């Protein structure tokens, strides 16, 4: 069976579809990237819970069927605005501004490594 | 600041805005994202901007006054 | 013998056992290749029936097409507006299907996980009582409003400043009440396709009217609302088209029944005067600025959780907090662990609190104390 399998996965093209309604009268409605809607009456290769509507699946380009579940997606905007190569910039190249590099350190660095500080004295961190 | 009018305006923008301002602090507790701020005139703000549950500790960033020059050197 | 082969059977079975679950696993995966023989189907809604035989069904993404029905598939449920799925090659109808939920309708629903109670909105008495007299009341005892012979009102409008409790207050009923709740961020159903705006709204109400007693919270609507401008742009006649569309919805050819709509915003003053007209938004909830005595009453819900250590004066800080809407309060609060904190104190004193009390007010002063009422 594994080597029929992978002949209908070894057609690596695939079609990416958006899940619009799991519908449980276990099927699954789709709409392809190019605005066509189905009515897969299996799920395919993939478990009828780990799909929840909304979720990026691929489909096999001939006859549409789930065979894998895409991570999700981000816009190539939004990725290229996290930085990867950090900046070389230590504290003491800021003059002047030490009243207020304290002041931001312990409102956005500290409470992201003493957690253990604010919930033992219950207050929300800013 | 958002901006009443008839007779054309901009409302686009605003929209960005108050999806910013619902995805900061709105219908969820989001507590994981810091969020920073950087301006340099915040008498433009929306009012909704400059909330408590939004960007909350406002920092005052002042001129150097006499010796905060000499380090900045 | 008295031994025989009893000991030696250990070890039968010991092999046996592992040998005996990999062949489970071999049914498992003949399931999977009884699925790859099962292809997909186009989705249409019926439009006409023409004969027993012949149908007029739009597929959901292209032309028209007249086409069969299956045998066995009964002819009564095909009904015009019925989703039926068709057949990818000799297109011919062999399922009639429920009406779909768009993703964003159902992402829509299932959100809320805060689970906030009526007894964390303080100073917000008054304003409660008067908005569970249009969400609840209505869906629980309508026997009493046919007596005087008056229909419940429909909407709710919740203005006022920025940072008073308005969106709390929403997600009070979202956490109580045993009924839909649709709650939308009011911004997130605009989209640029040319019509993808608009379709989102008719979901809403049709999601809505299938669902009986159901609640569409609206939230900031000065993005979908607006006052439809004239000599707008061209990007901008199209979100005027979605307002036109959740507004006769709300109050058209067809009385919406059971489904009351909660709208909040900070600005009511940008509405279209049509979304603000009686019998639309009805009552206008005003949620204000906390009084006096409603200033105390804020701090110890957000006070409480704290591992204060003395007479901690809830008296001293409303006094000198004169403007503190809702957040500022609790800013107050969070503000004062800070001080704390710095010292390396797990120990919060009345003093830090006053500390954190002009700390917030000064903070304050950058703001544009406007009312922005509606009108
Ligand atoms: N009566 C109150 N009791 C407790 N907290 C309150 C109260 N009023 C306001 N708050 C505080 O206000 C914060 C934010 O409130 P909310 O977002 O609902 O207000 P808003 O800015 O008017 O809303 P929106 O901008 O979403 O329309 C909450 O975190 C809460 O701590
Ligand atoms: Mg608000
Ligand atoms: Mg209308």
């Amino acid at each position: 069976e594994n080597s029929e399998k992978i002949k209908v996965n070894k057609t690596l093209p695939y079609l990416v579809s958006n899940v619009i309604e799991l519908l449980d009268v276990k099927c699954a409605v789709i709409k392809t990237s190019t605005r066509q809607t189905y009515f897969l009456p299996v799920i395919g290769l993939v478990d009828a819970e780990k799909l929840k509507p909304g979720d990026l699946v691929g489909v096999n380009k001939d006859s549409y069927l789930i065979l894998e579940t895409l991570p999700t997606e981000y816009d190539s905007r939004v990725k290229a605005m996290e930085v990867d190569e950090r900046p070389t910039e230590q504290y003491s190249d800021i003059g002047g501004l030490d009243k207020q590099i304290q002041e931001l350190v312990e409102a956005i660095v500290l409470p992201m490594n003493h957690k253990e500080k604010f919930e033992n004295l219950g207050i929300q961190p800013p | 600041k958002r901006f009443d009018s008839e007779k054309a305006g901009d409302r686009e923008v605003q929209r960005t805005m108050l999806e910013l301002l619902n995805q900061l602090d709105g219908f969820q507790p989001n507590t994981q994202v810091k969020v920073i701020a950087a301006t340099n005139r915040v008498d433009i703000l929306d009012p909704a901007l400059l909330r408590s549950g939004r960007l909350d500790r406002k920092i005052e960033f002042p001129m150097p006054n006499e010796e905060a020059r000499a380090r900045i050197m | 013998k008295l031994l025989e082969h009893k000991e030696i059977d250990g070890r039968l079975k010991e092999l046996r056992e592992q040998l005996k679950e990999l062949t489970k696993q071999y049914e498992k995966s003949e399931n999977d290749l009884k699925a790859l023989q099962s292809v997909g189907q186009i989705v249409g809604e019926v439009l006409k029936q023409l004969t027993e035989e012949k149908f007029i069904v739009k597929a959901t993404n292209g032309p028209r097409y007249v086409v069969g029905c299956r045998r066995q598939l009964d002819k009564s449920k095909l009904k015009p507006g019925t989703r039926v799925a068709l057949d990818m090659t000799t297109l011919t109808i062999m399922r009639y299907l429920p009406r779909e939920v768009d993703p964003l309708v159902y992402n829509m629903s299932h959100e809320d996980p805060g689970n906030v109670s009526y007894s964390e909105i303080g100073g917000l008495s008054e304003q409660i009582r008067e908005l569970r007299e249009v969400i609840e009341l209505p869906l629980t005892n309508p026997e009493l409003f046919q007596r005087v012979g008056i229909i419940p009102p429909k909407g709710c409008l919740l203005y006022g400043p920025p940072g008073t409790g308005k969106t709390l207050l929403a997600r009070a009923v979202a956490s109580q009440l045993d009924c839909n709740f649709l709650k939308v961020v009011s911004s997130s159903i605009v989209d640029k396709y040319i019509g993808e705006s608009a379709r989102l709204i008719r979901e809403m109400f049709n999601y809505a009217r299938d669902h009986q007693p159901c609640i569409i919270f609206m939230d900031e609507i000065d993005a979908i609302g607006g006052r439809r401008f004239s000599e707008g742009t061209s990007a901008d006649r199209e979100i005027q088209r979605t307002l036109m569309e959740l507004l006769n919805q709300m109050d058209g050819f067809d009385t919406l029944h059971r489904v009351k709509m909660i709208m909040a915003t900070n600005r009511p003053d940008t509405l279209d005067p049509a979304l603000l007209r009686p019998g639309r938004l009805d009552r206008k909830i005003h949620i204000d600025l906390p009084n006096e005595q409603a200033r105390l009453d804020i701090l110890k819900i957000h006070a409480g959780p704290i591992t204060k250590h003395g007479e901690i004066d809830y008296e001293a800080i409303v006094k000198l907090s004169d403007g503190f809407n809702g957040a500022d309060l609790r800013n107050v609060c969070t503000e004062a662990g800070m001080f704390a904190i710095r010292a390396d104190h797990d120990f919060v004193v009345q003093e830090d609190f006053m500390k954190a009390v002009r700390k917030v007010a000064d903070s304050k002063k950058l703001e544009s104390k406007l009312d922005y009422k509606p009108v």
